[PDB]
């Protein structure tokens, strides 16, 4: 019993995930906006699932009894942010879920980029996380789960990632938040206009509020 | 555990034998149903033995019989339908 | 397993069912249900174990049980 093991752990990528970052931020692509509708996507996904839970237990959404997505941009920080009161990750989750292991899509879709298929795929591989690494050179998730307590993940995908106990944030009650550092040619996403037809190009009849602050 | 079992069977029939020895048949509560069979044997000193699997084939609870006998138990299942059960419970 | 009483009546918990049913009428193919689990994918709501994938969530309540199995008392 060490009664105080709660630092900040430090992982390695996958290799093979290490490839795709890799991919994803050193080739061009003219249609990198479709980011946007990978992530409302596993927000979506993440509602369905809290959504599902609670159709046989009610007290499931007492932390957070709205089911919702919001965008935020931000000028003065250049930071592009999406929240969501999905069912949340547990820091298990976390590490399993992004970057420390291969889910079997990953080296499918290398290879069907590598034949000429295009990276609005990403999302039917099984990886369309990463894409948000096509506008942003650093990303934070942070998530909480009704299970465990709240965690900070980040990445500036230079083969690593980190976990750590978050008890100072804002607390989200449940869902998780992405927090995009968008490099310097991408600040196009921080306009509401921009933000508003792409959210009714990609998305538009997704089941749950978006809304814009 | 405390007892091991074995079975034969005919086209229309599978004989399950539980080997218990001294056995007072009051002790011995045996149930069948669709396709399961249930045999409860109570033992004053100790927990009591019990054999509940599922069965490979459907039975008729119905015309199924047991006697209790000095040295054994026979049960004798009457099968549903005219096939080789390829083992007593089952899924094995 | 424990002992149990094939007389006793149970709730059946595979998705789809939920009836009350006693064992000694148990069987086979007694049961309908979705062996499950579901599947919350890429905006698609749906069931694993039948492959069917929907779009609506409502939509996605009312895909029919797609296996015949063993009631299950757990
Ligand atoms: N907003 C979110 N809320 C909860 N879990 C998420 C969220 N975004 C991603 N995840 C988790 O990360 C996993 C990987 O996401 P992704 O790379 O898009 O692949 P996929 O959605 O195909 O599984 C998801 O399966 C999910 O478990
Ligand atoms: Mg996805
Ligand atoms: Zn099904
Ligand atoms: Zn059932």
């Amino acid at each position: 019993h060490h009664a105080a093991a709660t630092e900040t752990e430090t992982f390695a990528f996958q290799a093979e995930i290490n490839q795709l970052l890799s991919l994803i931020i050193n080739t061009f692509y003219s249609n990198k906006e479709i980011f946007l509708r990978e992530l409302i996507s596993n927000s979506s996904d993440a509602l369905d699932k809290i959504r599902f839970e609670s159709l046989t237990d009610k007290s499931k959404l007492d932390a957070q009894p709205e089911l919702f997505i919001h965008i935020i941009p931000d000028k003065a920080t250049s930071t592009l942010t999406i929240v969501d009161s999905g069912i949340g990750m547990t820091k298990s989750d976390l590490v399993n879920n992004l970057g420390t292991i291969a889910r079997s899509g990953t080296k499918e879709f290398m290879e069907a980029l590598a034949a000429g298929a295009d990276v609005s795929m990403i999302g039917q591989f099984g990886v369309g996380f990463y894409s948000a690494y096509l506008v942003a050179e650093r990303v934070v998730v942070t998530t909480k789960h009704n299970d465990d307590e709240q965690y900070v993940w980040e990445s500036q995908a230079g083969g690593s990632f980190t976990v750590t106990r978050d008890t100072s944030g804002e607390q989200l009650g449940r869902g998780t938040k992405m927090v995009l550092y968008l490099k310097d040619d991408q600040m196009e996403y921080l306009e509401e206009r921009r933000i508003k037809d792409l959210v009714k190009k990609h998305s538009e009849f997704i089941s749950y509020p978006i809304s814009l602050w | 555990a405390k007892y091991r079992h074995e079975y034969y069977q005919k086209p229309e029939e599978v004989v399950v034998t539980v080997f218990a020895k001294g056995i007072p048949k009051q002790n011995v509560n045996i149930d069948f149903g669709e396709q399961i069979l249930s045999v409860v044997i109570e033992v004053p000193g100790e927990d009591a033995y019990y054999l509940q699997p599922r069965l490979f084939g459907k039975i008729i609870p119905d015309k199924c019989k047991y006697e209790v006998l000095s040295t054994k138990i026979e049960i004798c299942l009457a099968k549903a339908d005219i096939i080789t059960w390829a083992s007593l419970e089952h899924g094995k | 397993a424990a002992v149990i009483d094939i007389n006793q009546p149970q709730v059946c918990k595979n998705k789809g069912c939920g009836q009350t049913f006693k064992e000694r009428d148990n069987h086979e193919t007694a049961c309908s249900h979705h062996p499950g689990p579901a599947v919350f994918h890429d905006r698609l709501r749906g069931w694993k174990c039948c492959d069917v994938h929907v779009k609506e969530f409502d939509e996605f309540m009312e895909i029919p049980p797609c296996t015949k199995g063993w009631h299950s008392s757990s």
